[PDB]
């Protein structure tokens, strides 16, 4: 629908969104694997102990 | 080049009209300087 000159505008503003939501996501799921890990830590010293 | 008084406009990068379109265009990216002067009264001829 847009000549490219101008469509690389829309383009580089999806790509800017979905790169944020990328992060976020990341973000999110490192904090998540910390608590996990934490967690999986508690249970193996559960189990040995 | 030599171009009509009212085209000088579709000289700039990333731009339509049938001059930028099939006679010469500047990349996207084009980096430098354009300069247009009026040569009317040294290209001009009575007899066209």
């Amino acid at each position: 629908r847009l000549d490219p000159p101008e469509a690389e505008v829309q383009i580089d503003r999806l790509i800017t969104g979905r790169l944020q939501s990328l992060q976020t996501y990341v973000t999110q799921q490192l904090i998540r694997a910390a608590e996990i890990r934490a967690s999986a830590n508690l249970a193996a010293t559960k189990m040995s102990e | 080049f030599v171009i009509r008084g009212d085209e000088v406009r579709q000289i700039a990068p990333g731009q339509t009209g049938k001059i930028a379109d099939y006679n010469y265009k500047l990349p996207d990216d084009f980096t430098g300087c354009v300069i247009a002067w009026n040569s009317n009264n040294l290209d001009s001829k009575v007899g066209g």
